[PDB]
């Protein structure tokens, strides 16, 4: 799809 | 696919002739090396090692791979008109700065997962809190 999170993800909780 | 071929790429051969400016200058460098190639590096080395690798998709793409939590982590670095940033909130001007910056700012800020910052590069770390400030530059 469009989204791609192959690497680590940044602060999610923190909008 | 959902698979990962096996490889070691173990071979010490330097057939170069005085290469010009290149990431090499930095105490940390990583060519097109694959995942395993990076993991092993940060896996065998001391806990907290890191380096700078480039992606194949876009020549102008870097990634910071560091070993932590009994596992090797990696980050995708962006590039805008000669820029460098891994987050939308934060943004840098050069790759070097982004690296020499994390060493002071725990990646935990952005990557809550990684509760650690660049401890040691690929070649060798620094000493005597050596750093180069950027006067009216950047």
């Amino acid at each position: 799809g469009e989204d791609d999170g192959d690497y680590e993800s940044p602060n999610e909780e923190e909008e | 696919g959902s698979s990962g071929s096996s490889g070691k790429a173990e071979a010490e051969q330097n057939w170069w002739e005085g290469p010009p400016q290149d990431l090499s200058v930095h105490l940390w460098y990583a060519g097109p090396m694959e995942r395993a190639g990076a993991e092993s590096i940060l896996a065998n080395r001391s806990d907290g090692t890191f380096l700078v690798r480039q992606r194949v998709k876009d020549a102008a793409e870097f990634a910071i791979s560091i070993k932590y939590n009994v596992e090797v982590k990696h980050i995708k670095i962006m590039t805008a008109e000669g820029l460098y940033r891994i987050t939308e909130k934060k943004a840098f001007r050069g790759l070097t700065e982004l690296v020499e910056f994390y060493q002071q700012n725990s990646l935990k800020d952005c990557f809550k997962s990684l509760d650690t910052t660049l401890q040691f590069p690929f070649k060798e770390p620094e000493k005597r809190t050596i750093s180069r400030s950027g006067p009216s530059s950047g």
